[PDB]
Order: structure tokens, then C-alpha cells, then sequence
């Protein structure tokens, strides 16, 4: 998450360091960069 | 054992040879990487402080060493008595560069600082002599600067220099350099 | 008796960055939902390269019109971030808080005027050893590529990596006036009832691109 | 509660070769490519005995020319890296950095002069107890050799490695103008048109040497 | 690489004390030591 | 985080035999070898059991001349290290060291004297309780033995280990002038033109013997 | 060696604490001591 390079559980319990993030019931910005396209629209020669 | 000498392929020679036998010598302290891990104190300069190393006296055993063999590369593990907050900053990094606390600011304790530092140059590798008093601004493994640094060491890292240089001392006078040694 | 231990000077004096993590001291706390949120993202060389931004100019308009004299040159400056046009895009408006970087950037153009209005383009790229040049003929000899307007429109061009070291810098200084990374230029072969057109170049992350060494300092 | 802890007083207080390493605050750093790169090497004693250097010498000239009358002795000194000819020599250039040493060095000769100056000389070795000679023929008798100049011109005599302790220092004093080590001296035999040629001797690291105890101390 | 005598990873992760030597695709030096020939040009004798 | 700790006070605080060991700052030292080295040992109750020694005396010498009187005791003391004979001794050059001990010690007995100097003597060994005899008659009631000079001369007797404690001190006071351990004493029965000879009495450690509890205290 | 009752590696390396006692190729006063007779050059009675 940035900078956490140690190597136990950093002691204190998962419960208690970060606030447990409850679910319900690059994600995007990725998903619109890998598909950008390289191509030629009429057709290399040489 | 003679030969061809002006081949200068190497030709060395042995005990053996005339007589005696030879021994199993451990050189583990002639060791490259072993003897340049172990810190220099260089002359930490007012405040804003670079760290280079043809800063250090060409003199000392990690100076000197350093100075022998023109390529090189390693890490860094410094040292800072001193006062205020000890804000390093990256290379390339703009000399002003080094002063927000965001930074890498250390916060004082006692006595000095003692961190860990990457090798940061785009250069695949650096060098105490670039033919391109006169060595490229690039050559700086990040900079430092606090509010008043007063011991500048550098203990370098994982150490690996490539190619050589010349290695001479002390000019004596007596064909035999005299001076006291450590007696009872 | 007890494991003794040696209080070690100079480990653990504060550092903004120190690896390892502080004390909690609340804990217990689940938190709402953060399901497929819209529009996410996390790495800004991902939205970099992903959604280009044009570049200011000259005046502070972003296109340019055709010039109808042999002044052709219709670009030219420092291949470089501290490129004034640049800085301020997106790709710019950060590679502040990196000392360095490598990799490739891109140049996408469009035109807007008429249909009446049939257009042609150059693209120059000369390297750090010579000034650019002023003549797309004295300009073929680098490394470019012609075209001209037709039923598509837009087109990125990707300039190259080149440099000593596979990096350098993103700032700059009155020693780099000679830039270690070249000087971009761009000019304008012939046209047709195309002069005052609008030829808007903008600028993205191409896939060379790469960006590292973060470095924080004062930036308005 | 928790685990208790004996703060225990005087470890941990910086020493100038602390096993141990510090903290890293920066971290996740890909640096470019050191591959097969050029002319490497990772110890000292490794280029010592590798590519050897000639030696400083009255005048300063590394050369010698034959003597041409029953003065023979070409050289004679303290055999000992403090040798004025050494100190300066790649392996004299450093053995400054450690106390000790133990092994072998070398002595490689050449000539320079005429096909038509066809000559001889000698390589005599006493030790501590005695002053070295001025005559090959009372010098004979010391562990010695004979050579003379042919088609091949080098030639790389091993001094032996001998004293009480296995080792001894680097250093000296004026207490040591007896050596421990003992006083190497080179003569001359006879020759032909071959007086005033050039005798070079250089010097490398012979298999049998080694070298410990590192030292820094003042050396310019 | 020195003096690094610690009998732990030394806490903080590997990509973490040093910069990370990325690849691409003594060394030399003791290539031009280990072959130096302690013979003789004619022949020993007695 | 990381884990917490207890500073405890008082644990650490530098202590002359503190089990712990300090911080080494060199390392990767190959020393020279210590091979099959002569006459090494590895416990001074070794040595001491293992190569006895005379006893200073009246006097000085060690030796004792025949009484030819009716006062026959040769010897008598008290049997305690303090004893001045000892007091010098191997055993008791060293039992200074430690404030205790228990175990047998021996007394070694040799004649000098011609073959026309047969000779008689005896060894009493009374305890706490009483003072010694001076009359072998009377302390023929101890726990004893006779013995005549022969061909073979050296003899050695051990005294045995007894006290209420299994131990007591190598120290004494002018409270202990009543010992604790009680006042050997040696005689001497009859004898022939073997007046004024030489019987040396030394002193080496017996099986039984043991010392303990380390205490260094202003030796010389 | 005379006090030394860490249960732990005593943290530094092997070749770090002492100096290696490189080889070649109570001792001695053990061998002369445990070889001291008490018997008797005649013939125990009674």
C-alpha cells in the first residue's frame, strides 16, 4: 500500500492496523489504456 | 621461468621452480567487496552536502581503493551527527529539491543518522574519472542537507568496480620507509 | 533471566517514509461498501498514457494555423518536460515528482477546417549535437514521417527513446541549454485553401514510457 | 503484556564496520543492466599477481645498465615492501592497507639491447643475520640462479617465502634496519658489447602470496 | 558484501536495502591471473 | 506496528563475568595453526595432581635432618592451605583463588643419604579437638603408618578428607587458630648412622581433591 | 570457553565472534596425570 516492506504481521492483529472494508451483496482507468491500437489504416509498404 | 616477454601475456613463477613448496593463501581480505564496506568520514561540508566521493581524501583505504579502478558501482549507508532533520533527496532532484519534509526528512534523535541509500544514477554505471575539477553532474548518489551536519561517512555497498588504475604510497628516501609501529 | 538486547544508536529515528508501520489503537471498525466504484485507477502513467491532453502554445491556443509563406515550421522546442506546451498537461503535470524518467511519448494531430480545405504535414526529430533545422528538406534527414488530412482524422506519432544513459532528467538548467535530450520539430509541406486551419497536437504515455524516483518540491 | 527486555548498556554504540546494516527508506529502486561488463575483478592481490609493474630505482629510471668493471651488484635493498624500487609498485601501492603478509613475490627481468649484445646475470637471496654480498662468488651461496640472454627475453624468478612467524609486517622501523625478512640483491656476471643495455625487472604476486589485516592510515 | 554477518534477513524486505540489479538480454580479471605458466623454456635438469 | 517492548531496569548493566558475549567488529580472521603444540593443559588441579612440589620449611630448605634425640617429630603443622610450607607450593601457590575446596592432598617423602644410613620415620595425622602428639607413641592412636628407608626411596601418603562440611575455607583467622581441619603432623621412630640426612616432603593433589568458587583478592 | 551460556547463536556470524583456528597437516599434562599408580612395591597384609 506504499511503503509496508516488513517482514512479520506487523504485530498488532489485521482487525486493528486498517478499518476493514465490508463488500456488498486499475480497475477502469486500465481498462480503457490496454486497448489502444498501434495499426495503420491503410497499409504498410517498403 | 623465463619467455617471451615483449608478448606481456601473463608469465608469473613459483617456489617450486628452484625449490620449496607453495602454500594455500587466504586472501579474504584483499577481498574488493569486503574491504570498501566500512564507512569513510569525509568532510561534511556546511549543510547541503553532495554525495559524491572524490570529496573524500584520496588518501584514506575506501578513498584510495576507490580511486584504483575507474568503473564502478554499490550502494550507500551514511552517517550524520548533526542538527535539525536530515532531508535527503533523490539524483537529479533539484538542488531546492531538498527541503520538503515530505521528503525523505528524518527526524533527529541521538547522536547521527545512520540510513540505508540506493545507487540512484540512469547511468548503467558511474566512474571517479569521466573524460567527457571537472566530472559530470549526474555523479551524485542523491543529496543531503539538514539545518547543520557536522560528521559526513560513507560506508558504501555491495561494492563492484571493472578495470584498473595505478597503485603507489608513502615515497620513502631509505629504500626503506620508517615509521612506528604498534610495540609493547 | 530475560533476553538481553542492545539499544542500538541511530535505528528507528523517524523516517517519512520508514518501511514498517505505527500502533492502532481503535480497531474494530468494518466499513461500507466500495464495490465496483466507477472510474477507478491506480498508477498515473496508466491515465497518462490512457487520456492524452493537448498542448498550450504560443498565445495559449493549442492548435495552429498554416502558415503561407516559406516559413513553414509550424512547431520546435526543447524535447524535453520543461517543454512550456507541456508543462501543464497531464503527462507534465507530474512528471515534476520524478527526477527522472525514460521510455516514449506521443504527438497526436487533427485538423478541423473545411472539407475545401485538403492540408499537409511534417513531423521532425533532430537529437542533442546541432540546432534544429527550418526546412523540412534539410529536416528529412533525421528520423520523421509525412501525411496529410484526409476522411480519418487524428494521428499520434510516437517519438524515440534516446539518450547516453537509458534515463536523465525531467528538469532542467542554463548548462542544459544544449539539452541532453534533443529538440522536437515539427513543420508544414504545401496545402490547399488550408491556411489559418486548426492542427491541435496533444500528448500521451506511449508503452516505452517509464517514470521513477519520486522527488516532492514546492509546485503551483 | 509483553515480551520484557534487558536495555542492556554498551552494545550497539556505531563502530566502522558494525556487522550488522542499516534501515532503507526508499526502497523498490530497478537499477539498468550491469551485464558482462568490461574488465571487472573483486580483489586486490588478484590484479597484483595479475599484471605486475616494474620498479622505481636510483634516478628513477626502472632500467639498469651493465656494470663494466668488478662492481657487479645491479641492485641490493631492504627485501621488504617498504623496497623504495616497491613503494610505489602496484603491490607496494597497497600491501600500505594491511599490516601483514605471508607468500611470494616476483622478480621478471628483460633485456632491451643488440642481438650483438649478448649478456649475463644473477639473482642471489640471503636472509636476516648477515649483510648482503658484492660477489657473485660468495653470493653463490645463498638460494640463487644463473641466466642468460637468448631469443626469449622475460623471465619471472619467485622469491621464497621465509621467516619465524608465518607472516611479519608491511611496515618498519629503526629497529628493523636489521629486516626480518632479509635483503634480496641482484649481480652481474659477465657479457659482451652488452654493457649499458636495459635490465627491467618488474614485479606480481606469486601464487604463494597472501595478504590480511586491514589498515588505513595517512598514505599520499 | 563487506561485513554483513547478520543471521536474519536483516528485517526490511530485499527489494528494500539495496536497488535491484535488473538484468538484460572476478569476471575478467582473475580470467587473466589463472593462467600464468610456471614452466620452463629448454628442459630442467640434474 | 511493530512489537512492543519492556525496557526492564536492571537487566544489563555490565557485569566481570556476564555469560553474554559482546560484538565482534573485524571478522573472517584465519589465524596461523596450533597443531599437536607441546605440553598444553586445560586445568591447574591437572598440574597440580599432576607434578607435586617440595615444601619450604624452618629455615628455608625443604629437606629435614634425623633428630638424635628423644624429640623425634620432624614435622607438625596446621592443615589448612595457609600452611607456610604450602604457602608457596604448587597446590597452594593457587588455592588462593578459591575460597574453598574438599578432597585428599599427598605428601611425598625421599631420603638422600648413603647406603650406611638405614632409617626409620613415621606420619601422624590427628584432627579438631585436640592439639598433635610429640611422641609417635602417643599418636600411633591417629590414623598412621610406618615406613623404612629400601632400594626404592620415594613413597607418597595420602591425608584424608574429613570435616564436618564437605567443604571449609583456604583462608583462616585468629578465630580458626583451632583449624577446622586439623594439625598433621610427621615423627620420626629410630634410625642408624642416618643422623642429619635429607628426607624432602612434596606435595601434589590426590584423586579425591577439588576446589571451588572463584576468588580473586591482592596476591604476590 | 569459561561463561558463556547464550542460548542463541550469540547473533553474529560464526566468523565474526573469534579469529578461526586454521589446522595444519588437558592435551599433554592430561596424559602424564592420569597415569599415577597407588599401589604397593611388596605385598598389602592383614
Amino acid at each position: 500500500s506504499g511503503n509496508t516492506g516488513s517482514i512479520i504481521n506487523n504485530y498488532y492483529m489485521q482487525q486493528y492496523q486498517n478499518s476493514m472494508d465490508t463488500q456488498l451483496g486499475n480497475d477502469w482507468f486500465s481498462k480503457l489504456a490496454s486497448s489502444a491500437f498501434s495499426g495503420l489504416f491503410g497499409a504498410l509498404l517498403a | 621461468t623465463t619467455s617471451a616477454g615483449e608478448s606481456a601475456d601473463p608469465v608469473t613463477a613459483t617456489v617450486e621452480n628452484y625449490g620449496g613448496e607453495t602454500q594455500v593463501q587466504r586472501r579474504q581480505h584483499t577481498d574488493v567487496s569486503f574491504i570498501l564496506d566500512r564507512f569513510v568520514k569525509v568532510t561534511p561540508k556546511d549543510q547541503i552536502n553532495v554525495l559524491d566521493l572524490m570529496q573524500t581524501p584520496a588518501h584514506t583505504l575506501v578513498g584510495a581503493l576507490l580511486r584504483t579502478a575507474t568503473y564502478y558501482f554499490a550502494d550507500l549507508e551514511v552517517a550524520v551527527k548533526h542538527e535539525g532533520n536530515l532531508t535527503w533527496v533523490p539524483n537529479g532532484a533539484p538542488e531546492a529539491a531538498l527541503d520538503n519534509t515530505t521528503n525523505p526528512t528524518a527526524y533527529h534523535k541521538a547522536p547521527l543518522t545512520r540510513l540505508a541509500l540506493p545507487y540512484t544514477a540512469p547511468h548503467r554505471v558511474l566512474a571517479t574519472v569521466y573524460n567527457g575539477r571537472a566530472l559530470p553532474t549526474s555523479f551524485n548518489y542523491g543529496a543531503i542537507k539538514a539545518t547543520r551536519v557536522t560528521e559526513l561517512l560513507y560506508r558504501m555497498k555491495r561494492a563492484e568496480t571493472y578495470c584498473p588504475r595505478p597503485l603507489l604510497a608513502i615515497h620513502p628516501d631509505q629504500a626503506r620507509h620508517k615509521q612506528k609501529i604498534v610495540a609493547p | 533471566g530475560i533476553f538481553p538486547v542492545a539499544c542500538s544508536d541511530g535505528y528507528g529515528g523517524l523516517v517519512t517514509t520508514d518501511p514498517k508501520t505505527a500502533d492502532p489503537a481503535y480497531g474494530k471498525v468494518f466499513n461500507p461498501p466500495r464495490n465496483m466504484l466507477p472510474g477507478r485507477f491506480t498508477n498515473f502513467l496508466d491515465v497518462a498514457e490512457a487520456c492524452p491532453t493537448f498542448l498550450h502554445f504560443e498565445g495559449d491556443v493549442p492548435y495552429v494555423t498554416t502558415k503561407t509563406d516559406s516559413d513553414r515550421v509550424l512547431a520546435q522546442f526543447d524535447l524535453s518536460l520543461a517543454a512550456k506546451h507541456m508543462s501543464n498537461t497531464f503527462l507534465a503535470g507530474l512528471a515534476q515528482y520524478y527526477t527522472q524518467y525514460s521510455g516514449t511519448i506521443n504527438l497526436h494531430f487533427m485538423f478541423t477546417g473545411p472539407t475545401d480545405a485538403k492540408a499537409r504535414y511534417m513531423i521532425a526529430y533532430a537529437p542533442p549535437g546541432m540546432e534544429p533545422p527550418k526546412t523540412p528538406e534539410a529536416a528529412a534527414h533525421c528520423i520523421h514521417a509525412e501525411w496529410d488530412t484526409g476522411l480519418n482524422s487524428k494521428f499520434t506519432f510516437s517519438i524515440p527513446y534516446l539518450s547516453a544513459a537509458d534515463y536523465a532528467y525531467t528538469a532542467s538548467d542554463t548548462a542544459e541549454t544544449t539539452n541532453v535530450q534533443g529538440w522536437v520539430c515539427l513543420f508544414q509541406i504545401t496545402h490547399g485553401k488550408a491556411d489559418g486551419d486548426a492542427l491541435v497536437v496533444l500528448a500521451s504515455a506511449g508503452k516505452d514510457f517509464e517514470l521513477r524516483l519520486p522527488v516532492d518540491a514546492r509546485t503551483q
